[PDB]
């Protein structure tokens, strides 16, 4: 609890995107209100893992580079991806087993065996 | 100058066939990178000066470092510059900063506290441009385009000879064509002649969609074609691919279309970079379009495009080298006569080609069988050709 | 017919094995290998160091940088809005920090009432926001590199078939400048502006550059993706100061390029359309001509699409002569060939005018790509002069290869 | 899951399977007959899934105990069959291999392609994992073999064939197997594989496909094949077995553009003819059409060259009426380069000593080198006005006309040898300039000669503590590029003996470093002596010892490829520790001169060289644009010119020489219009040093060398012959670029003149049978193979049409488009001979 509450007091960090790496110590990063900045990386952070456009963390004090964070992504464009699979099933498919190995050939086969 | 970033490739291994060639060749680009490895490895680890010139000048600067855009030069240290959020500030200009950069307008690094100027930005490219650029050129050569002899050749004569050779062109006294549109039907080779170009070139390639030269905000998208247009004047020998011109190639005309009109005007930014006001340099643009006839007459003309490449549905010589290279890699049987499937007039382009094989290859394996046979590429010729549903007239014509 | 069996795991591992297999297993770990290498490669150099203004040391070697960061202060800059004037010895002056806010301050010490009027823009300290130095007027730096300041190397002479065009466009922007007193004199007022409008490739750039050539006064080539700005009313500032930097020059020139991409039809009926766009050509507007003159300022627009210009900018008070542009005739057509085959290492008995009667509806730029195309016929096989047979044969690629689809029996049609 | 006809399929092979548990009669042999049959049934069929081995997975175990203990006869032999085809599939690769190897023979063929296929895959790894510590297994083996190659042979699988003769290292048999519709597919396939190949099997890889290719009588690829080996003793056995007159004269041509020249007895016919052929002296003659066939015969000169009209004249009449030495040797060095091997010149032939007379020293042995390097291959030509200046008022300067006779005399031999003789009387001359300009003529006009006559003159000079450094190391140099490539046993003892009687402090000095040199120019391609080479060398101390060592490095594995020797040299030059750096400028061009061999090792190696520039240390950013230079002689690749443009700027003046070199020997005579452009731009910028405008103006020469008809490749051939007269010029003129300004920029710019030991031509003059030129349209394009093995000549696409004579730019090849002429030599590079086709009918 009291080591919660220490991290609780520790003032919110950015979040920014990268335009690119500049220096192998220093990183172009984009905020979401000011514009750009020329930021140091923390230590544990590398460099050569801050891609172009990662969104990373900066703290709150000198924007330092403290965290790479998931990936940007248009919020629209997120709820296109389904997490909660559907409940429909081959075996509830009539009359269309010629259709489903058609086109299994070409979304099952290539990826569960590119090597054939 | 900043010259060309030219897309880094490995040497081909051929033969391609899975023979013992291939292995000690592969195995040969394997030892030289490894040595590379080893090298840039043990390079750094025996590193035992400009150190304090570092701990001076960035202690001095200090980080973050501040973004703004450089508005006017009042003294030799002293500048009007404003940050990003539209406020201005007149700062200093700090020594260790080269006055001949400073041009109004450019983007310049300020310190966070005093916005004071401790550098100036060089690149200041925008993401959506920087990725245009292609960094891995793409397996496709010349070697895998069958026929297109003229086109290739065209296009060779176009965008490859006067890099290698300008001599010819200089000697006679042409300026080379800056410009050219690979027109035809869909699946004839413009895009894979493109990819081929890209892999033999060696300037630097910019890759576009037509599409994504275009932006939300209003100014954004003759912007933002200034600015890769820029971009590719930076690199000298460079190569604009705009795939899909359609897309803001079309014809102009008068309607409200809000949008319509932003579409209009990056589309004349276009051809103002084309060709316009000031020269264009040593920047050569490919386009690529399956409707031309759409396409406005200023966007296509000579001088803004020299050359319009025509990509017909391939003949029976193009259908059969199509058959041979793309049957390559396969292991056909010795009851496979292709030329069934070359002649006949099913108007099939490269593209139908390259599905013909893969599905005669999806066929023998329906079969168990890894090598396919004729009976197979019939089968696949009428399971995968139903693209046209009449297309013709009746019996009218005799 | 026979369904389609299901491929089994056996199958699969069968049909992975039974084959080629003493060297597909080595080769395909040596590719992902190599690619895994290249990885490493790339990710261990990966630094590719951004060039930043670092002088050379020997130009700065400064230890008092510090000094000057620690001891100078950064100031704001802030227009004057007024002089409060309480009583002449308690001044106050309002100010407009740029869109921070408004305030009502007075000066430092250091500077003298007299020598801060009022609109002018002034420093001001970030605490007390008091003026601390008086600033040059603003001068927008887009604005500036608007000019051209480089006179290309497109001289009059490199504009075939166009006699007419130029000699009407010197009438406008070169002849009431380096001699207006054969117009005062016959108290005529000369047009201040011209549209030049015609085909695509059919010279308007071209004049428009041999114009900037030998303007010999201020020369301003407007980008058209400047005037249109993210934001509301940007444009039409940008409008303002340009026309006011063009005023400050004397008797400057301008040359709106492809004018169609601000200069299209005011409308309201598509429910809100440009309007940023349309205010931005409303104040291009009131700037050619209206209240306030517009002085010494020669007005050049170009478009080869003009039907879709606003009829009040096309209207002949700030587009007075509209001069056309029309496709070369035969002579003209003869001239652009001798003109972009002079440089060319072609035979001396080259009838040009062959080859101008072979391109009937074709413009400069098509003459041109000809010319190239004979060049390169003539380079394809390495000879080095281009005879005649070359350019006949550039000109069947250029003109007849893409012209119509009236083929010969089609053509047969005419004797 | 399966079906019907699967399910019944499966239920007869568990029913045969589970008879075998107990030791009735009638189960071993109608259990093992129906295996058998299902067995073969399967595998001799198309590439089906062989259904009875996806049904069969059981237990050999209890098979295998019972093979043991039943049957000793054939009925174990049918259960090894049995048990090798269901292993195939599974990993038993001992197993799979020993049942076919003591089971029932009857046949390989008799199972399958792929059986046969993994049995080769087996008989390799069992080769492999086999030492000499028992030759009992690779008796079966080889029987194994017997039978393997023949199915590959007759089945279109020399693949498979090849890989498997090469894992059990005897190719005897490729001798007796190989028939007359595959010779071909082979041979290319060991030609390609002979430069990846590792010692010593390349060697025995090389010698086998000679002795097919001499089998099958294709006596011109028997010729390449003996130069790739070098051994003269096989040439001499072709030459001798060379009954058709056409294929004489093909290989007198070929031997005259490899430069080796081989005594030849009056027994064979036409000895003349041979003879005058392969000293070369009709191609000057087939240059001068050549180039009046271009229209290029009017010479040019600098002025024009260096494009003054075009620079801007910041300073206009006051600041260019000052003649320097300096420009006047670059001028001297572009109105030679440029205009040379025309014939003529508009200033140094009718305005010669005026020209001459605004040089000092230096300049005098230049301009009097140039002056014959501005005719070539035309000795009594050359001669004619060479003799005059030979006779000049400044003796000093005789000297360089026997440079200019050494430089007129290269490529071309008189029977009279008018350079031998020239130089007889003045290579004892106790002047140091005498004696260099003696016995540098001496060895340009002789080069690859390795007469014992000459080299015998030569040895009194290494023993002469008169002679001074720079004498010595160009008489060492001279020694070893008259025996290129032959690790000479006289030449390497007297220099080694030179050297190891050399004193430490006269070993300091620059010209030390071509004491090894000829040395190393001795043992060119031949890394197996070199052994006792560098024990020889480990006497003298260091640092002296491992430049010595790492220079012979080089030189033995010259174009060999040997990934450990580079890692070796790689190792050298990270290791970051003057004198100290010149082992790694010397392991630099190492790299190059071993990757320069195969083209996939040199487009890697300038991807190390990158790597080496953006993260080395000064002397290794120095070496490696010599290296770049080597790599890509006369090859103008952008990505390589771009780089050198980039390093031209550089702050270091040794790195910015070096690019500048660079760009001057990759490009070439390409007459590259935009590295002509970027040499002017260079020179504008660098108007103020004169060593950089020196240098930039012989870039600009070497690169409009002969108009652009002159090329300086050591490779011939698809580029697949290497040339030891080239590689030892290049050679030379790197290690002496080393050290630009004590060498280059010093006193020894005649150096620069060794590369017109390594200049040769480029042409597509067609002869007939008789000689006569015969133009012949020719189908001219890259060489890029759009097939794989398929034995193609690379399938020369980008076709263009000529008409012979034919210019070909670095990495084009021509093709003859007219059946009516077939061409002796498939390859069609030079000058060609062209039999008129019987079977072509009217
Ligand atoms: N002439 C050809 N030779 C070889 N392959 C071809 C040829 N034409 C088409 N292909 C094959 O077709 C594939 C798809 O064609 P491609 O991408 O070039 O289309 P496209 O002509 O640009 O069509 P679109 O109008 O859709 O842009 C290529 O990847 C290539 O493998
Ligand atoms: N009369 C002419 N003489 C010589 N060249 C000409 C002539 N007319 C046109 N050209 C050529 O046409 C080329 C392109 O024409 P230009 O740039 O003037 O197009 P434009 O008609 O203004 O089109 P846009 O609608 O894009 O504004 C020029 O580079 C020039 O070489
Ligand atoms: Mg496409
Ligand atoms: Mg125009």
């Amino acid at each position: 609890l009291r080591e919660e509450l220490q991290l609780l007091q520790e003032q919110g960090s950015y979040v920014g995107e990268v335009v690119r790496a500049m220096d192998k110590k220093k990183v172009l990063v984009k905020v979401h209100p000011e514009g750009k900045f020329v930021v140091d990386v923390d230590k544990n952070i590398d460099i050569n893992d801050v891609t172009p456009n990662c969104r990373v963390a900066l703290r709150n004090d000198s924007y330092t580079l403290h965290k790479i964070l998931p990936n940007k992504v248009d919020p629209l464009v997120s709820l296109m991806m389904v997490e909660k699979v559907p409940d429909s099933t081959y075996e509830m498919i009539g009359g269309l087993d010629k259709q489903i190995k058609e086109i299994k050939e070409v979304i099952e086969l290539p990826v569960k065996h590119p090597e054939l | 100058t900043k010259g060309p970033d030219a897309a880094s490739k490995l040497p081909l291994v051929t033969p391609h066939t899975q023979c013992r060639l291939k292995l000690l060749k592969l195995e040969r680009i394997k030892d030289y990178l490894l040595m590379e490895e080893e090298f840039i490895r043990n390079q750094e680890q025996m590193k035992p000066k400009q150190e304090e010139e570092r701990s001076k000048v960035d202690d001095l600067r200090g980080t973050p470092m501040s973004v703004g855009t450089l508005e006017e030069i009042i003294d030799d240290n002293h500048a009007i510059v404003s940050t990003s959020v539209g406020s201005e500030h007149y700062v200093s200009i700090l020594s260790f900063v080269d006055k001949d950069l400073l041009e109004p307008g450019c983007s310049v690094l300020l310190n966070h506290k005093v916005h004071a100027v401790i550098g100036v930005l060089m690149d200041d490219t925008d993401p959506l441009v920087t990725v245009m650029k292609v960094e891995k050129a793409p397996q496709e050569t010349y070697a895998d385009i069958g026929g297109l002899d003229n086109q290739i050749q065209e296009i060779k004569e176009s965008v490859e000879l006067p890099l290698t050779h300008p001599e010819y062109y200089e000697e006679m006294g042409i300026k080379p064509p800056k410009g050219v549109i690979l027109y035809g039907p869909p699946g004839t080779g413009k895009t894979l002649l493109a990819k081929a170009v890209a892999n033999q070139t060696s300037a630097t390639f910019l890759r576009v969609v037509g599409s994504e030269l275009i932006q939300k905000y209003l100014g954004d998208g003759p912007k933002l074609v200034r600015e890769l247009f820029r971009v590719a004047e930076e690199h000298a020998p460079s190569i604009v691919f705009i795939d899909e011109i359609d897309a803001i190639g079309t014809k102009r005309y008068d309607s409200n279309s809000g949008g319509e009109r932003e579409i209009q005007r990056t589309m004349l930014e276009l051809l103002n970079q084309l060709d316009g006001f000031d020269s264009r340099g040593d920047v050569k643009v490919i386009m690529a379009t399956n409707r031309i006839e759409t396409l406005d007459p200023a966007l296509i003309r000579p001088g803004r495009i020299d050359r319009k490449i025509e990509f017909p549905l391939p003949d029976e010589k193009t259908k059969k080298r199509i058959f041979q290279i793309h049957t390559s890699r396969m292991t056909l049987a010795d009851d496979v006569t292709l030329d069934d499937l070359i002649m006949a007039k099913d108007d099939l382009s490269g593209a139908d080609i390259k599905a013909i094989c893969t599905e005669a290859g999806l066929m023998a394996l329906r079969e168990r069988r890894m090598k396919v046979t004729n009976e197979d590429f019939k089968k696949s010729k009428e399971n995968v050709l139903y693209k046209k549903q009449e297309g013709t007239p009746e019996g009218l014509y005799l | 017919d026979k369904p389609i069996r299901a491929l089994d795991e056996g199958d699969i591992a069968l049909l992975k094995t039974y084959g080629q297999s003493t060297y597909s297993r080595q080769i395909k770990q040596v590719e992902d290998d190599i690619q895994q290498l290249l990885k490493k490669i790339n990710e261990l150099t990966g630094i590719k160091e951004s060039d930043t203004g670092l002088a050379p040391p020997a130009l700065w070697d400064l230890a008092a940088d510090k000094q000057t960061l620690q001891s100078e202060q950064p100031l704001q800059v802030a227009r004057c809005t007024k002089i409060i004037n309480a009583d002449s010895e308690d001044p106050k002056y309002i100010i407009n920090v740029k869109q921070f806010a408004k305030f009502v301050v007075d000066l430092s010490d250091q500077v003298a009432p007299t020598d801060i009027e009022e609109g002018m823009r002034v420093g001001v300290d970030r605490n007390k926001y008091q003026i601390h130095i008086p600033l040059p007027p603003k001068i927008d730096p887009t604005v500036t590199m608007m000019q051209v300041e480089e006179k290309p190397d497109v001289t009059y002479s490199d504009v075939g078939g166009c006699k007419e065009q130029i000699e009407k466009l010197r009438e406008v922007v070169e002849t009431p400048l380096l001699h207006p007193e054969r117009f005062v004199n016959l108290g005529i007022e000369p047009p201040k502006g011209v549209l030049l409008f015609g085909p695509p490739g059919t010279g308007k750039t071209l004049c428009a550059r041999a114009v900037a050539n030998r303007t010999d006064a201020c020369f301003i080539r407007v980008i058209g993706s400047e005037l249109v700005q993210k934001y509301v009313g940007e444009g039409a500032r940008m409008v303002r100061e340009l026309f006011e930097m063009a005023r400050t020059k004397k008797a400057c020139l301008i040359f709106f390029d492809e004018i169609d991409a601000i200069g299209g039809a005011r409308f309201d009926d598509g429910a809100g359309g440009d309007n940023e766009v349309q205010r931005t050509m409303l104040e291009l507007i009131n700037q050619l001509d209206g209240f306030d003159p517009r002085g010494n300022i020669k007005v050049l627009m170009a478009t080869n699409r003009p039907d879709t210009l606003d009829p009040a900018l096309m209207r002949p008070g700030r587009l007075d002569r509209k001069i056309e542009f029309s496709l070369p005739d035969l002579e003209g057509r003869t001239h652009i060939f001798k003109i972009h085959a002079r440089s060319m290492s072609v035979e001396r008995d080259i009838r040009f005018e062959l080859l101008a009667r072979l391109c009937p509806n074709s413009t400069g730029a098509e003459i041109r790509s000809v010319c190239t195309e004979a060049g390169m016929f003539a380079i394809r096989a390495r000879r080095k002069i281009a005879t005649e047979k070359d350019f006949l044969e550039a000109v069947n690629k250029v003109i007849k290869s893409y012209a119509k689809f009236s083929a010969t029996p089609r053509y047969m049609t005419y004797n | 899951e399966l079906s019907e006809e699967d399910k019944q399929l499966q239920d007869e092979l568990e029913m045969l399977v589970e008879r075998l548990g107990e030791k009735d009669t009638s189960l071993y042999r109608p259990a093992l007959e129906e295996l058998r049959r299902q067995i073969r049934s399967s595998t001799t069929s198309m590439t089906s899934v062989p259904k009875p081995l996806k049904f069969l997975r059981p237990h050999y175990g209890k098979l295998k105990e019972i093979y043991e203990n039943m049957a000793p006869g054939e009925n174990k032999r049918f259960a090894a069959d049995i048990i090798s085809v269901l292993a195939m599939t599974m990993s038993g690769e001992r197993e799979c291999l020993k049942y076919r190897l003591v089971g029932s023979q009857e046949e390989l063929a008799s199972w399958g392609h792929e059986y046969v296929r993994h049995l080769a895959g087996e008989v390799a790894k069992e080769w492999q994992e086999l030492d000499d510590a028992e030759k009992v297994q690779r008796e079966p083996l080889l029987t194994l073999v017997k039978e393997i190659v023949p199915y590959n042979m007759a089945h279109n699988a020399e693949h498979e064939a090849c890989d498997l003769l090469m894992e059990i290292e005897q190719v005897d048999m490729l001798e007796k197997d190989i028939d007359e519709n595959a010779y071909a597919k082979v041979c290319l396939y060991l030609t390609s594989c002979v430069n990846y190949v590792p010692e010593p099997e390349n060697s025995a890889l090389l010698r086998c496909a000679l002795g097919v290719f001499r089998k099958f009588s294709r006596f011109p690829e028997a010729l390449r094949l003996a130069l790739m080996l070098n051994d003269m003793e096989l040439v001499e056995d072709i030459f001798t077995s060379c009954k058709d007159v056409v294929v004489q004269k093909q290989m007198a041509f070929m031997l005259g553009r490899h430069g080796v020249f081989l005594e030849l007895s009056e027994d064979v016919e036409e000895y003349e003819d041979l003879t005058e052929i392969m000293s070369n002296v009709q191609l000057n003659s087939n240059f001068l059409a050549l180039a009046r066939e271009l229209d290029i015969m009017e010479p040019k000169v600098p002025d024009d060259i260096y494009k003054t009209h075009l620079e801007n004249n910041r300073f206009g009449g006051s600041g260019s009426q000052v003649d320097s030495a300096r420009m006047n040797l670059a001028s001297s060095f572009v109105n030679g380069f440029v205009n040379a091997a025309f014939g003529q010149d508009k200033l140094l032939t009718d305005d010669g000593n005026k020209w001459l007379y605004k040089n000092k020293d230096h300049g005098m042995l230049s301009a009097a080198a140039s002056l014959g390097m501005i005719l070539l291959w035309d000795v009594d030509g050359g001669l004619t006005q060479i003799d005059k200046y030979l006779y000049s008022s400044e003796d000093y300067i005789k000297s360089g006309a026997l440079l200019a006779c050494g430089i007129v005399n290269s490529g071309v031999r008189n029977e009279c040898d008018p350079a031998l003789a020239l130089l007889s009387d003045y290579v004892l001359h106790n002047s140091n300039t005498m004696r260099l300009g003696s016995i540098f003529g001496l060895g340009l006009a002789y080069a690859g000669s390795n007469r014992e006559d000459v080299l015998t003159l030569l040895l009194p000079v290494m023993g002469d503590s008169k002679s001074s450094m720079e004498v010595a190391g160009v008489t060492a140099l001279a020694c070893g590029m008259i025996a290129v490539g032959s690790c000479n046993g006289d030449v390497t003892s007297t220099i080694l003996q030179t050297i190891m009687e050399k004193s430490e402090t006269e070993l300091k000095d620059t010209y030390a470093r071509w004491l090894p040199l000829g040395l190393g120019l001795n043992h060119l391609g031949k890394g197996e002596a070199i052994e006792a080479i560098l024990a020889a060398l480990e006497v003298v101390s260091e640092p002296f010892r491992s430049f010595a060592n790492t220079l012979v490095d080089v030189c033995a594995y010259a174009g060999s490829g040997n990934v450990l020797k580079v890692q070796q040299l790689l190792h050298i030059c990270s290791e970051h520790f003057a004198d100290m750096g010149a082992h790694q400028g010397v392991a630099v061009l190492g790299i190059a001169l071993i990757a320069m061999g195969e083209e996939i090792g040199a487009e890697m190696a300038l991807r190390t060289f990158g790597h080496l520039l953006r993260y080395g240390e000064p002397t290794l950013r120095r070496a490696v644009p010599l290296a770049l230079a080597l790599i890509s002689v006369s090859n103008p690749r952008l990505n390589i010119l771009d780089t050198l443009s980039k390093f031209s700027h550089d702050a270091d003046p040794e790195v910015s020489y070096n690019s500048i070199f660079a760009m001057g020997m990759v490009g070439s005579g390409t007459n590259n219009a935009r590295l002509a452009a970027m040499l002017r731009q260079l020179a504008q910028y660098h108007a103020k040093d004169p060593n950089n405008l020196f240098m930039v103006r012989l870039a600009q020469g070497l690169t409009h060398l002969g108009k652009g008809t002159l090329t300086l490749c050591p490779y011939h051939s698809d580029r697949q012959l290497m040339s030891q007269v080239a590689v030892a010029g290049l050679l030379t003129v790197l290690v002496s670029f080393l050290d630009v300004r004590n060498i280059i920029l010093g006193k020894s710019h005649y150096v620069l003149y060794g590369l017109v030991a390594a200049m040769q031509p480029r042409m597509l003059v067609t002869f007939d049978e008789e000689l006569r030129p015969l133009p012949v349209s020719v189908r001219v394009g890259q060489a890029v193979d759009v097939v794989g093995q398929a034995g193609k000549p690379k399938t020369i696409t980008g076709f263009q049409t000529h008409t012979t004579p034919v210019l070909l730019a670095h990495g084009e090849r021509a093709e003859l488009a007219t059946e009516e002429f077939l061409p002796v030599t498939p390859i069609l590079e030079g000058f060609v001979i062209l039999r008129k086709n019987p079977n072509y009918d009217l």
